């Protein structure tokens, strides 16, 4: 104990851990649909000082 | 196709006036979009089945 | 194996040491003194393995 | 700009024949390029094109001169051109991120100098890109850049520079905006003679928010939000750049100079991440992947640039970039195929330190082997009756290189890049290179330390127990070294190997060399004692050979002695050695068993 | 006593003859009752009444006198070699008189050779000797000397080394500009050749300089190399112990098998070997409170979280805390570039002197110093925070840079420019590799600055 | 997981 206390003096944690290659997200994204819509010159009309 | 042309040619009656190192983002927009409209119509005819 | 593990956990087969030697006595307890003892590569008077 | 100029100017060709700079300019494009990108990898060849629609006209004789003047300069110029273009880059990327890295502050004053240099490197990857799959070779090495990852990496560079010290720069425009733009913005404001309410309210409530803003903001980590102020320029553009305007922008050019640099600083605060999308996404390698792969495996040969091979799963995060919301069936596609590419680099950056360890490995344990009394049989002889190791560590000159030099400089140089990143995040999914590493070495190990054991049943031959212990003592001494290069612990793998070692089966249901080593003494040495030609010396404590009329290929000594049996131990444990002894007394119980018989008899 | 009049390397063959002991005294006891081996061990070793034995005192003897001014690191071997002669350190040892053979391994014929075996351990000092170095140290012995290595290194570092950095400093061109590439790899090789002539010159950069750098860096090196034995000896330790200590390895599972229904079938199985538990049942209070002590001992080594290396930095630093080091503040209120007032380029100019090629028959900088010299060098630089702008502002890397553009080859003041990129780009990877794992192993506010202020407020 | 026996 007491030449384990005289080392313990010249160390530190050596801050290591374990973790996997790959972590897959909790929520895998969801795969959207395509749906046509017009060209819409509207959408902008909110953002700013918009011209109605 | 149709509305970048209207656009185009509402562009020509405005007479806007165009200089990348002034109005940057107009010009920059007027550019891209004809260069969209042009890449985009190349880029169909290459689609030999398209017909 | 004896002489290797007194090298490497020395204070391991300091306690194990000293409880093979000093028991009363029951057979069916001895032999679990005697199986750990071996393990530590101690000799006994009777081979739990054997 | 080059697409802009090239069709342009195509599109309104009769600006070409009336005007000196229109003609210039296009000429210049011309002779930077021999082809297009048209979207990805459509690529569009310029001057073949070209000349088909001037020879089809009348006016443009000396238009197709021009061309075919423009396309042999750029095929015979341009290539070597971009080439250096390219050294520079390396050299300035290289010193701009370290310097910043040193004085990350400079990232406030200096935000410009980051976004020219991604840009400029990301316009000769995507130049170089296409033109080396699209035009032929003059020569073996054209268009064939062996240190493209370097000019990648130190991309990447910047790029987690930005990340990281996202709120210096955000402080410092903050700043920028609500004192000095404020002051300057507002002063020209007021000395307009003539706005009509609608640029009137605009340009008032630029100055309004700007003023509006403080550091305390960025200390709190606000989400700022400037797209309403960006699009108001853009708005004020087009009320300004048609003609009759009330106020216009042609007499003005100093206030649209002026918000040109107010809205780049607006960016600066709350479009970092994009700014960074803009002026250097590399998605385009997702449509090049053959030479995506191509340009890693030659990273990774080449010991210098192998440094850098991080780069390349890093640039699988860009891939999502290139996906739009009108187009989703494509969206998830592209997501695979980050996932396997990052995989697959990471896999291979792994295997390559394996291997190199691995090398490193087999020239300690011949040091090592060297160590052995059985060296020095020569030594006893030449006194009794009448070169050293250490000697290949004495060096002369660096420039001499040894193999372990290589393999040694390889592994750091790989490590480094493998210890680059704790991690990245492609597509939601979170990749750990080192750990790569990790399950390599401790599969690799188990390998090497099964394969040292030399067994062969047909042969009856296996490793000295001593001999064996030597080899992987020299292993775990080059193992643990890894610790200098990889955050990395390399007890756990130790414990994960070794300990698995020593029992009858690995957690793969494979053979351990204590299974191998009970089998071998039972079966070989202890079976030769019982046809007469071993006998136990308890004099020498081991089993010694008799001088009969035998076959046997070994020396019981050298693998039952006290050295050997100490050595056994040492690799097998309480655990390999309790099993041992175990097969040992089953061969008892089969002998015990037979003498009943003759006593019942 | 042998061990004490041999140098460090001999203690390998001190080890085999204790071992040699060791057996003569189990043979002995079989029929005598001895004192235990390690009781005798012990006083002969002057360690039961005093805290270091004399083998610990004398390793740590040798370290000072020997191994640290003349050994050479070869970081590709993992070896230490001795250096050249003109820097070889000679310190006379009273000489030991061989006694009767029985006293040392037997007879004649076996001091021969056992001689023989560790005159294969005698020209080197590498991880066989570090391993011997452990065991025999123990941790109180390897805190001792590495707590005397850092009385070493503060020794050096603000004694005679901050003495010539100080005198160098003002040898220095107090600026040194980076010429452009046009001015040509030759025509900036004579450019450096002219500023730093006066460190070219300097009598004492070798003998000296060099060679007190070479001593810290073996000292540093010493200190992570021990650290990695004891690892690999904590290791082994742990791995025989296991088995009492109720440790499995992951086991193979076939089909219907769940390895939570599997590990703890295992678990029975190794039940009667699990110490403490045992004990606990059939044990003495006495008996169980020193197993629950040594159980305790044996499971906690350094290698389960703990490591040196980082402290043995840390502390280093603490060291250089003269101003000399970092120099005045920059004129730009950012950073030096072209004045020479840092340490990392004084190490510049030190660098282009050992990378000058010398003749064929000379010995190199590697040859006499080994990589201690580098260690040292690289590792002041990391502790002074300076190995960013070292990169950036080396002379040597810059020479390289432009020398592989135009890849011009002359003889500047007879210096090959060619072998002397080729050295350059050495020395440069070895240093990227030094840099990168003390940075490793040393492993927050940012200083900002203020935007133009409109002189109206 | 702190170690006592080396003084932590
Ligand atoms: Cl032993
Ligand atoms: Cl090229
Ligand atoms: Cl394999």
């Amino acid at each position: 104990k007491v030449a384990r206390r005289e080392i313990g003096i010249l160390t530190t944690n050596k801050n290591t851990s374990r973790t996997h290659k790959i972590i897959a997200p909790a929520n895998l994204e969801r795969p959207v649909r395509y749906i046509r819509k017009p060209i819409d010159y509207t959408i902008l009309d909110d953002i700013g000082h918009g011209v109605k | 196709k149709d509305h970048v042309c209207e656009l185009l040619n509402t562009i020509d009656v405005c007479q806007v006036f165009f200089d990348i190192t002034v109005n940057f983002d107009l010009t920059k927009n007027y550019l891209d979009l004809i260069i969209t409209y042009t890449t985009l119509m190349i880029l169909l005819s290459r689609i030999e089945e398209r017909k | 194996l004896r002489d290797v593990l007194s090298y490497h956990i020395p204070f391991l087969v300091s306690s194990i040491e000293d409880f093979k030697d000093h028991i009363p006595t029951d057979m069916k307890v001895a032999m679990n003194v005697y199986e750990l003892s071996s393990a530590a590569g101690l000799p006994c008077e009777i081979d739990p393995a054997l | 700009m080059e697409k802009w100029i090239i069709f342009g100017f195509i599109l309104c060709h009769g600006i070409l024949n009336t005007d000196a700079t229109a003609l210039n300019l296009w000429k210049l494009a011309l002779q930077s390029s021999s082809c297009l990108s048209l979207f990805r990898d459509e690529v569009f060849h310029i001057h073949k094109a070209a000349e088909d629609l001037f020879v089809n006209i009348r006016g443009y004789n000396k238009r197709i001169n021009d061309i075919r003047e423009c396309k042999e300069a750029a095929v015979s110029h341009a290539g070597s051109m971009h080439r250096e273009r390219r050294k520079f880059l390396r050299s300035a990327l290289k010193e701009l991120a370290t310097v910043l890295s040193d004085q990350p502050g400079l990232l406030g004053p200096k935000a410009l100098f980051v976004f020219m240099a991604l840009s400029f490197a990301r316009d000769e990857i995507i130049w170089l890109l296409r033109h080396a799959d699209n035009m032929p070779k003059k020569s073996a090495d054209d268009f064939i850049d062996k240190h493209i990852a370097e000019l990648i990496f130190y991309m990447e560079e910047l790029r987690a520079h930005v990340r990281k010290y996202g709120p210096v720069m955000q402080r410092y425009y903050v700043q920028y905006l609500s004192g000095f733009d404020a002051v300057v913005l507002n002063e020209l404001v007021q000395n307009l003679s003539v706005c009509p309410e609608d640029e009137s309210i605009i340009m008032s409530s630029f100055v309004n928010t700007m003023t509006s803003l403080s550091v305390k903001q960025v200390e709190d980590g606000e989400v700022f939000d400037f797209r309403g102020m960006r699009l108001d320029w853009f708005r004020l553009q087009a009320y300004t750049s048609v003609s009759k305007a009330s106020l216009g922008l042609a007499d003005h050019r100093e206030l649209g100079k002026m918000m040109n640099t107010i809205i780049f600083h607006t960016k600066m605060v709350d479009s970092l991440v994009e700014m960074l999308v803009e002026t250097s996404d590399l998605s385009i390698f997702c449509f090049y992947s053959r030479a995506f792969e191509k340009m890693f495996q030659q990273c990774l040969e080449l010991p210098s640039q192998s440094r850098y091979s991080i780069a390349f799963p890093l640039l699988c995060t860009h891939f999502m970039s290139c996906t739009h919301e009108l187009c989703p069936e494509e969206r998830h596609h592209i997501g695979d195929r980050s996932l396997s590419l990052c995989n697959m680099f990471l896999d291979e950056m792994a295997k390559q330190a394996r291997n190199l360890i691995t090398d490193i490995c087999t020239e300690q344990c011949t040091l090592s082997d060297q160590l052995l009394p059985k060296h020095c049989a020569k030594t006893i002889s030449q006194a009794v009756n009448k070169e050293k190791p250490g000697v290949e560590s004495m060096r002369k000159n660096r420039l001499v290189v040894t193999n372990l030099d290589k393999l040694h400089t390889a592994l750091s140089e790989l490590c480094f890049s493998i210890n680059y990143v704790p991690n990245m995040v492609v597509w939601e999914h979170t990749f750990t290179p080192r750990e790569y590493l990790t399950s390599h070495l401790e599969i690799r190990f188990t390998k090497s330390i099964v394969g040292m054991t030399m067994y062969n049943q047909a042969t009856q031959e296996i490793a000295k127990p001593s001999e064996l212990l030597t080899s992987v003592r020299a292993y775990m001494t080059v193992l643990q070294s890894i610790e200098n290069y990889v955050q990395i612990d390399i007890t756990r793998v130790f414990n994960n190997v070794l300990l698995q070692q020593t029992q009858h089966l690995d957690s793969h249901g494979e053979p351990t060399i204590t299974s191998l080593y009970t089998n071998w003494y039972l079966e070989t040495l202890l079976r030769q004692v019982s046809n007469g030609h071993i006998a136990y010396f308890p004099a020498m404590k081991a089993f010694v050979n008799l001088p009969t009329e035998n076959e046997l290929t070994f020396n019981a000594e050298e693998y039952s002695d006290i050295s050997e049996m100490r050595s056994l131990s040492e690799l097998l444990g309480p655990y390999g050695m309790k099993f041992l002894s175990e097969s040992l007394m089953w061969h008892i119980s089969s002998q015990v068993a037979e003498l009943k018989k003759l006593v019942v008899e | 006593g042998r061990f004490e009049s041999e140098d460090l390397t001999s203690i390998v063959e001190l080890d085999g003859l204790l071992e040699i002991n060791r057996m003569t005294h189990k043979l002995l006891s079989r029929y005598l009752t001895l004192d235990g081996f390690d009781a005798m061990f012990r006083e002969a070793n002057h360690n039961v009444s005093a805290p270091y034995g004399r083998i610990t005192l004398h390793v740590f003897w040798e370290l000072n006198y020997d191994f640290l001014p003349n050994y050479c690191y070869n970081g590709s071997t993992n070896r230490f070699v001795r250096t050249v002669l003109p820097f070889s350190q000679e310190f006379q040892r009273d000489k030991q008189p061989n006694a009767q053979p029985q006293y040392l391994h037997g007879s004649k014929a076996l001091n021969l050779a056992y001689s023989s075996i560790y005159g294969s351990y005698r020209n080197f000092v590498g991880p066989p000797h570090f391993q011997v170095i452990c065991r025999l140290l123990g941790y109180q012995g390897i805190a001792v000397v590495m707590e005397e290595l850092l009385k070493v290194v503060k020794s050096l570092l603000q004694g005679t080394i901050l003495q010539y950095v100080k005198t160098l400093m003002e040898v220095m061109p107090k600026i040194c500009r980076l010429p452009r590439h046009e001015y040509g790899s030759p025509g900036i090789l004579e450019f450096f050749h002219h500023q730093l002539k006066d460190i070219v010159e300097y009598a004492e950069l070798k003998t000296v300089c060099f060679q007190n750098l070479r001593e810290v860096g073996n000292a540093i090196l010493f200190c992570l190399l021990i650290e990695q034995s004891l690892s690999l000896e904590e290791v082994c330790d742990l791995l025989h112990a296991a088995p009492f200590q109720n440790i499995l390895p992951r086991v193979h599972v076939k089909e219907g098998e769940r390895l939570d229904a599997k590990m703890k079938r295992l678990e029975s199985k190794y039940a009667p070997l699990h110490l403490v538990p045992l004990i606990e049942r059939l044990g003495t209070p006495q008996q169980i409170a020193i197993a629950r002590e040594g159980d305790l001992l044996t499971k906690e080594r350094l290698c389960c979280g703990l490591s040196m290396f980082e402290v043995i930095l840390t502390r280093i630093r603490s060291f250089l805390d003269d101003p000399i080091w970092r120099g005045p503040l920059p004129s730009n209120g950012v950073m030096h570039v072209d004045e020479c007032v840092e340490f990392h380029r004084l190490w510049s100019a030190m660098q282009f002197v050992y990378c000058i090629p010398v003749g064929t028959h000379e010995f190199t900088v590697e040859q006499c110093f080994g990589d201690g010299l580098h260690w040292a060098g690289c590792m002041i630089i990391v502790l002074l925070g300076q190995q960013r702008r070292f990169a950036v502002l080396d002379f040597c890397y810059h020479l390289l840079k432009v020398q592989k553009h135009d890849g011009k080859d002359e003889i500047i003041k007879n210096v090959p420019l060619k072998k002397m990129v080729e050295r350059i780009r050495k020395f440069q990877i070895l240093n990227d590799e030094i840099i990168t794992i003390l940075d490793k192993y040393l492993k927050e506010h940012v200083r900002c600055f203020q935007p133009p202020i409109h002189q109206s407020l | 997981r702190s170690m006592s026996t080396f003084g932590k």
